[PDB]
């Protein structure tokens, strides 16, 4: 499932802003 | 009456914008207790004001780290904007000051935690729960945008839950007052509008796209575009094919398709009718906008409160010393702070 795909991913923690 | 609220609100904002509050406390007035947050630059600590016994949350930025990250102008934006604004769902700046090494912004302490932490734990919010929060963001953006402010980093991580279950938006590190278009590549990968990824020159509409991302993530438990690495996320965004969970009501989907709209002539919030395109949507037909503003609606979730100064609704963080050099760093770069 999509939920399972997410939970197994590296981006379920707090996400940092980006910048160049 | 919304027009009239916002005109008076603009007059209030302008006085503070043109004449910012500056140097209204000192580090030694506070007892640092615990680090309750990191990023996107610096860190935020629970502190206690000796003279009142009040608790606050103090953001500290290292001026040298800000310079290295080319965040000088953004940091000046952040503090100049935050000191000027005033809306029920915006975290309040109580004091700001600086010393030889750091910049400090002491906000009100919002004990309830980040929305992110509750969303991840519970998994997803019900549509009514998500709509309650989404309405708050809609009105906050209505307010910021009327001031020519673009927020540029909406995500659950930045939304604090107060003791009454309502939101405070925190972290104005990328907020900017701009009338036309702007080009800086900033925000968080999952929440970027395609026009930012495509380096196009954009406006307040990026915030309405990001609202689309948020609502979806609150309702689904995951964001509409996710992958292990940001470039993979950007690819999914610029295709713009979004799949909704079968549990999403047909109204929710139709809201979201108009928010997660690559085409700026069709994306809600941007059009001739402005924010009413959102407010008068059928997903929002049960929403009492005036009652949301006045904090009269009953919150679907009220966080546990173990006492003043309790931090158990936040994660634990590595504690770093506050070093204050004997020599002034970056005096001229931060002179207006
Ligand atoms: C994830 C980052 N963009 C950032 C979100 C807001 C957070 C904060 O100010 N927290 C806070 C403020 C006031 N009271 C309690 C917590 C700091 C970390």
């Amino acid at each position: 499932t999509t939920y399972a795909d997410f939970i197994a991913s590296g981006r379920t923690g707090r996400r940092n802003a980006i910048h160049d | 009456s919304v027009k009239e609220f916002l005109a008076k609100a603009k007059e209030d904002f302008l006085k503070k914008w043109e004449n910012p509050a500056q140097n209204t406390a000192h580090l030694d007035q506070f007892e640092r207790i615990k680090t309750i947050g990191t990023g996107s630059f610096g860190r935020v600590m629970l502190v206690k004001h000796m003279e009142t016994g009040n608790h606050y949350a103090m953001k500290i930025l290292d001026k040298q780290k800000v310079v290295k990250l080319k965040q000088i102008e953004h940091t000046l934006n952040e503090k100049r904007i935050l000191q000027a604004v005033n809306f029920p769902f915006l975290v309040k700046l109580e004091f700001s000051f600086k010393d030889n090494s750091n910049l400090y912004m002491v906000m009100e302490y919002v004990p309830g935690g980040e929305m992110f932490s509750h969303l991840r734990r519970i998994g997803r919010f019900s549509e009514p729960h998500a709509r309650f929060y989404a309405a708050q963001i809609v009105l906050t953006f209505e307010y910021l945008h009327s001031l020519d402010l673009i927020y540029r980093d909406l995500k659950p991580e930045n939304l604090l839950i107060d003791q009454q279950g309502y939101i405070k938006v925190a972290d104005f590190g990328f907020a900017k007052r701009v009338k036309g278009r702007t080009w800086t590549l900033c925000g968080t990968p999952e929440y970027l509008a395609p026009e930012i990824i495509l380096s196009k020159g954009y406006n307040k509409a990026v915030d309405w796209w990001a609202l689309g991302v948020l609502i979806y993530e609150m309702a689904a438990g995951y964001p509409p575009f996710f992958a292990d690495q940001p470039i993979q996320i950007y690819e999914k965004i610029v295709s713009g094919k979004v799949r909704f969970p079968s549990h999403f009501s047909s109204d929710l989907k139709d809201l979201l398709r108009n928010l997660l709209q690559v085409d700026l002539t069709k994306r809600f919030g941007n059009l001739k009718n402005g924010v009413n395109d959102i407010k008068n949507h059928k997903w929002f037909a049960t929403t009492d906008w005036i009652a949301i503003y006045q904090r009269k609606v009953e919150a679907p979730f009220i966080p546990k409160f173990k006492g003043p100064g309790d931090t158990s609704n936040f994660d634990d963080y590595e504690e770093e010393e506050i070093r204050v050099s004997i020599n002034e760093k970056c005096g001229k770069e931060f002179s207006e702070f």
